[PDB]
């Protein structure tokens, strides 16, 4: 079930998951958490080295996962679902088209404003940094929520 | 505050109703005229064909030429007065 | 689509729908989820032109009704006077009349699903815009139309909700501009 | 006071066997010929 | 030769591949003794029924209608709570919608002598239902979902009538058996 | 003779008469359990008859309190 | 008393849905001069 042509192949799948799911849904998976996860990763690195004008005031000192059960009592948790619920409404239109016969490879959107893919050959080479970077960051996020939660103490401040 | 045919809210309500009748006519001469009915327009899942539990043949209806419904309850009946449990310790000439 | 591929003009990664065509104006294209694939073109667009054309009045109505009233009609906030109207009755005289329009409507709605009229079209051009001599003025009007329609629905829908949340009008909110109440005051924790 | 039904419980008896015989007569009524007749009774059954 | 959920056993005689589901468990064998038309019918109408119950328990806790005495959270707690009346309305109203879809075939004779696969009321209001390979692969979705709600509901009343609590509640502020 | 459920359902327990197993079959077996019967009831009816007192058996209305 | 008014309504209708249901179960049919 595991074939060359995806970028990434390195040829692992222990538990054989390939064999009973569409690979493209595989696919068009690990690059949503890959990006979800990069960004998480640099937001929560982010937030505790800077914070914005009046935030600090209104959430006070908490972080990581208790930030979340209160910033849900702001509503500001609330606009994210319902903006980011709204995008993903045309991505299961997407990966319903992909799954239907269609053009769309998994993981493409469309969106490279600057063309930074417009060379064939370097969107290969950026493609498996994006897996690779996303693998890790999803490894990372884990540990850094895992370390929260044993440590109650957010990355920058464990290292610190 | 009138009631009835003169209350507001049976109006507001009697224009909700007549767009619930209308919609029959209107909605399902749309469906009619196009609904579904597209080679392009078919469901999609994840799972594989190959997947254990995927029958050989949708909607599938077995023929059953077998024991009427009557004896089968008979057979769930025996269940419970009649299980094969105390057959397996069964032991190993007529007199004239 | 970064990856070569035939697809939509207005969201790059979805393919154009089927039985969406540009005949009908104002068509970039989205309808995402189909919903012409499951009932016809036609009868949709009848619907977003009416729900367009009410809304477009109810845009002007909200933001006139805050600056003027009717004389003989007490000013307040426009939600509230649906209220002392539903009561004083007037809004059952709008009832009844918009109905009795929406009938000769219905029967219309009937031909456009039959061939016949073009969706939206009831011949209500008493003034000579889009006149014979004006006539090429129509294809881009109609644009406008749907148009001013998408974005008429948007902004009542916000008004409103705006309102609610801030309880203040929408020319006020406009002047003044407060954050929903307590938010500035208020700490989660 | 309606049926003498005091306790909502005495509803369940009061509508279940009436169904449930009608279940039964219904597998009677869908095995019938089911066409009009033009005649005093039907003699189909 | 070898059922493949229970692999000691042997296949069922009946069960083949061509029902959907069909992983060989019946190991007590009803297959062998009633139509598997009545059969599949029945496990998809105890889902459908406990598809929608199981949702059902979840939303009452978190929303409830308006009218008065539809406000109490906990779902066994609430059957008694709203008026009779209204239960018995929707019982003939689901009543009504039983003899109409089976077309007043109602039995287990009759039920499936015209037609109707098992389970094909007819509610595909999208046809998603076109394309074949993806029917057999929803069929299998609406089964195995079928069989957890079934489990599900069950482990939800029970475990409500002894804590009278709905079930999200109950996770949250769970206490041992013993307290109550 | 009339056929019935009831009938056919309990026909294969009214159906090998005359069976026998051959020659002696279980009878040492037979008469083994019933010397210990004997026995036993020779135990019991010595303790009814106050013939055999067995400690905490008290063969009288005394003991019931 | 309330055990033996359920058990007295549970009798009386299905005697009662047993004398409609078959009533209506084409009696008229049931007679000799019937092909
Ligand atoms: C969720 C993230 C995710 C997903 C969807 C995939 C998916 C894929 N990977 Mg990638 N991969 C990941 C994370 C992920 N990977 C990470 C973190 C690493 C670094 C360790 C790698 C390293 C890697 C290599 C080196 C290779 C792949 C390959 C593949 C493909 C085939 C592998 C397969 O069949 O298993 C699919 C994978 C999974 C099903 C993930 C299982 C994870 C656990 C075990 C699941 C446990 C159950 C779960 C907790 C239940 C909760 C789910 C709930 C939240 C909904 C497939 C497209 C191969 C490839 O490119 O083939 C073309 C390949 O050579 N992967
Ligand atoms: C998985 C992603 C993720 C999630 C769930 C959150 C969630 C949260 N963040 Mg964090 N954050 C993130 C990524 C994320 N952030 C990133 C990537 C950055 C770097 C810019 C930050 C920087 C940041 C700051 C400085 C603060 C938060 C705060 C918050 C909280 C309130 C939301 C808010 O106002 O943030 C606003 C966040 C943004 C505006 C960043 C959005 C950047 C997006 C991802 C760019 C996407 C690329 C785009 C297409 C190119 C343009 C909430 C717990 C606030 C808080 O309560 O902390 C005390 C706060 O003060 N975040
Ligand atoms: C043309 C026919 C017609 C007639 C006879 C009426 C009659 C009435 N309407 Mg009106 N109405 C109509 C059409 C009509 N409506 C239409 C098409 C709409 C828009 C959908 C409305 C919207 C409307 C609202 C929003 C309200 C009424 C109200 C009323 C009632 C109060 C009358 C009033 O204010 O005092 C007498 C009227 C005046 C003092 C105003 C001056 C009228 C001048 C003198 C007459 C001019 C001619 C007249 C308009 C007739 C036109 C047709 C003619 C040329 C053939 C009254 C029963 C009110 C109500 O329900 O009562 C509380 C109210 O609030 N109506
Ligand atoms: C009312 C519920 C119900 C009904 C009518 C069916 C009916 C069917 N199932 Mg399904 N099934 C169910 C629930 C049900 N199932 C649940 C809850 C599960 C999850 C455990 C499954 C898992 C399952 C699999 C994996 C397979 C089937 C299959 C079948 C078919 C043949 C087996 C059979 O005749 O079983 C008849 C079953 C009953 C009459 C219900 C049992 C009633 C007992 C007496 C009480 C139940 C309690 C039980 C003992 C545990 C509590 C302790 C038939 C269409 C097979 C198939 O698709 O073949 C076509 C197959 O491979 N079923
Ligand atoms: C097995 C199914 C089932 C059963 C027996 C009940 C039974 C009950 N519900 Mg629940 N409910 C269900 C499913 C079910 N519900 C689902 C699926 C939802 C999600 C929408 C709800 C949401 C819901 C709310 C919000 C409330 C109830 C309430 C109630 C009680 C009063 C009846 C009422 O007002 O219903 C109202 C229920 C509905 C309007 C939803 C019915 C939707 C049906 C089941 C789905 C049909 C969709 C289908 C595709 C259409 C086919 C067209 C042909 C009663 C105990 C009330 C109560 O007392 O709770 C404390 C109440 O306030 N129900
Ligand atoms: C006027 C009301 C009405 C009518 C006429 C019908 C008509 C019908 N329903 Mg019903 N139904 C209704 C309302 C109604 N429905 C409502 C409101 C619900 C709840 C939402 C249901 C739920 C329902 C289910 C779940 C099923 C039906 C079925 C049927 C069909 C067969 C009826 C039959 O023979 O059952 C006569 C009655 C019985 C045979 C008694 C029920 C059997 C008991 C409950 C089984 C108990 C099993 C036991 C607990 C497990 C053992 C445990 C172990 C430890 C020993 C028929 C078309 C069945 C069907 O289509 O089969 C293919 C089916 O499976 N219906
Ligand atoms: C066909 C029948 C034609 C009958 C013609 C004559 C009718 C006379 C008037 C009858 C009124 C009926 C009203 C509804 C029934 C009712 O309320 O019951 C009235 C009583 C009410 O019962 C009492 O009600 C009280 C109210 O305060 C209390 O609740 C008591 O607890 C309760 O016992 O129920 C009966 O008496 C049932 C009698 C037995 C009926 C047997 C029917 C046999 C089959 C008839 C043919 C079927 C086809
Ligand atoms: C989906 C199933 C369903 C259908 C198809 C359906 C159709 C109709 C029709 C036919 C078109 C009418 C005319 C009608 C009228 C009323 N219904 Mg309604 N109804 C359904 C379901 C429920 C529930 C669950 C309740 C309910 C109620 C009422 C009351 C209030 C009485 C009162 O004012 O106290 C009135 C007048 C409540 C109730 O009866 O409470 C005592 C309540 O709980 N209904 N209903
Ligand atoms: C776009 C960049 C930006 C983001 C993403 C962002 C997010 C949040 C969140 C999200 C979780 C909360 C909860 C929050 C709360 C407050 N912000 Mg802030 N905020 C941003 C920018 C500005 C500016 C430019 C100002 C400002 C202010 C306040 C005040 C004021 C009252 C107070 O201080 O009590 C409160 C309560 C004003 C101010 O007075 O700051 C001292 C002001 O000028 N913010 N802000
Ligand atoms: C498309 C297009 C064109 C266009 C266009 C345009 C201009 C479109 C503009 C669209 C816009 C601006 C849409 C705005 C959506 C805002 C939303 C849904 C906010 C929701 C708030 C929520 C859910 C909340 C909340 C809550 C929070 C946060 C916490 C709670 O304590 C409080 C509260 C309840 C308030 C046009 C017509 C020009 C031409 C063309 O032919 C095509
Ligand atoms: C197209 C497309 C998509 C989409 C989409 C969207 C975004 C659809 C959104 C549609 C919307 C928001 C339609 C809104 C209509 C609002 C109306 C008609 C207002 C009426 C106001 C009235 C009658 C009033 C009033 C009042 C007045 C004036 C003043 C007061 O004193 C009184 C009163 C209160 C009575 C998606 C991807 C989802 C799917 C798809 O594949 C294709």
């Amino acid at each position: 079930g595991l074939d060359g042509t995806y970028v990434g192949d390195v040829g692992f799948d222990p538990l054989g998951f390939s064999s009973i799911i569409d690979m493209r849904w595989l696919r068009e998976a690990e690059l949503k958490h890959g990006r979800v996860c990069m960004l998480a990763a640099t937001g929560m690195i982010v937030q505790d080295v800077y914070q914005f004008p009046g935030v600090t005031k209104s959430f006070g000192d908490a972080k990581m996962t208790t930030l979340h059960d209160v910033a849900v009592k702001q509503g500001s948790m609330q606009q994210l679902l319902v903006w980011l619920g709204l995008l993903e409404i045309f991505g299961f239109v997407a990966i319903v088209q992909m799954l239907q016969g269609s053009d769309r490879q998994p993981g493409d959107f469309g969106f490279d404003p600057l063309n930074c893919a417009a060379n064939p050959d370097t969107l290969a080479r950026r493609q498996l940094v994006e897996l690779k970077n996303g693998r890790l960051a999803m490894i990372a996020t884990a540990g850094m929520l895992h370390h929260f939660f044993i440590t109650g103490k957010g990355p920058i401040q464990l290292i610190t | 505050e009138a009631q009835g045919f003169t209350a507001p809210k049976n109006h507001f309500a009697s224009v909700i109703g007549l767009w619930v009748l209308f919609a029959l006519p209107v909605w399902s001469a749309a469906y009619k005229q196009a609904g579904a009915s597209n080679p392009e327009w078919f469901g999609v899942s994840q799972v594989s064909e190959d997947a254990p539990g995927i029958g050989l043949l949708a909607k599938a209806a077995p023929e059953y030429n077998g024991p009427s419904f009557r004896e089968g309850l008979e057979y769930v009946f025996s269940f419970v007065w009649k299980p094969p449990i105390l057959i397996a310790w069964k032991p190993r000439v007529y007199d004239e | 689509a970064v990856f070569q591929g035939d697809f939509s003009e207005s969201v790059p990664f979805l393919k154009t729908p089927t039985n969406l065509d540009g005949s009908l104006p104002g068509d970039v294209g989205f309808d995402p989820l189909g919903f012409s694939e499951v009932f016809d073109i036609r009868v949709l667009r009848e619907a977003e032109l009416k729900h367009g054309r009410i809304a477009m009045l109810a845009t002007l109505g909200y933001l006139v009704q805050e600056a003027y009233v009717f004389p003989f009609f007490d000013k307040v906030p426009p939600i509230q006077a649906h209220d002392v109207l539903v009561k004083s009755g007037g809004m059952s005289q709008i009832l009844l009349w918009t109905s009795f329009l929406e009938i000769f409507g219905g029967i219309a709605l009937f031909q456009t699903i039959q061939g016949r009229r073009y969706p939206g079209d009831f011949a209500f051009d008493p003034l000579g815009l889009s006149q014979g001599k004006n006539a090429e003025k129509l294809e881009r009007y109609q644009l406008a139309e749907i148009k001013h329609s998408r974005l008429a629905m948007l902004a009542f829908s916000g008004f409103v909700h705006q309102g609610f949340i801030t309880k203040q009008g929408v020319l006020e909110q406009l002047g003044n501009f407060k954050p929903i109440p307590g938010f500035p005051e208020a700490t989660f924790f | 006071e309606a049926l003498g039904v005091d306790d909502g419980r005495l509803l369940v008896p009061l509508v279940l066997i009436p169904v449930f015989v009608a279940l039964l007569y219904g597998n009677f009524a869908s095995t019938q010929d089911n066409e009009d007749f033009f005649d005093t009774y039907d003699q189909r059954r | 030769d070898r059922s493949y959920s229970m692999p000691f056993l042997e296949r069922p005689p009946a069960l083949d591949g061509s029902l959907a589901g069909d992983v060989g468990f019946d190991p007590l064998g009803f297959s062998n003794y009633f139509d598997l038309k009545w059969l599949r019918e029945a496990e998809l109408k105890h889902g459908r029924v406990c598809m929608l119950g199981c949702t059902g328990f979840i939303t009452q806790e978190k929303i409830q209608l308006p009218l008065p005495g539809f406000d109490n959270k906990v779902a066994t707690e609430a059957f008694f709570s709203v008026p009779a009346g209204g239960l018995w309305q929707i019982f003939f109203t689901l009543g009504a919608i039983e003899i109409l879809s089976n077309g007043g075939k109602l039995a287990p004779g009759d039920m499936f002598a015209d037609g109707r696969a098992p389970g094909d009321l007819g509610f595909d209001p999208l046809n998603l239902s076109g394309d074949d390979a993806a029917l057999r692969r929803f069929i299998l979705a609406e089964l195995k979902h079928c069989r957890l709600a079934m489990i599900g509901l069950g482990g939800m009343l029970h475990q409500m009538l002894i804590t009278k609590q709905g079930p999200l509640d109950q996770l949250a502020n769970f206490q041992p058996i013993q307290y109550y | 003779a009339l056929r019935t459920r009831l009938g056919e359902l309990l026909r294969p327990l009214n159906s090998e008469y005359g069976k026998v197993a051959p020659g002696w079959g279980t009878t040492p077996i037979m008469g083994f359990v019933m010397l210990l019967f004997a026995v036993f009831l020779l135990i019991i009816l010595q303790i009814y008859n106050s013939s055999l007192i067995i400690e905490n058996v008290d063969v009288d209305w005394a003991s019931l309190g | 008393m309330f055990t033996l008014k359920i058990v007295v309504y549970t009798t009386v209708t299905l005697f009662v849905s047993l004398f409609t249901f078959g009533f209506l179960s084409n009696d008229a049919s049931r007679n000799p001069n019937r092909k």
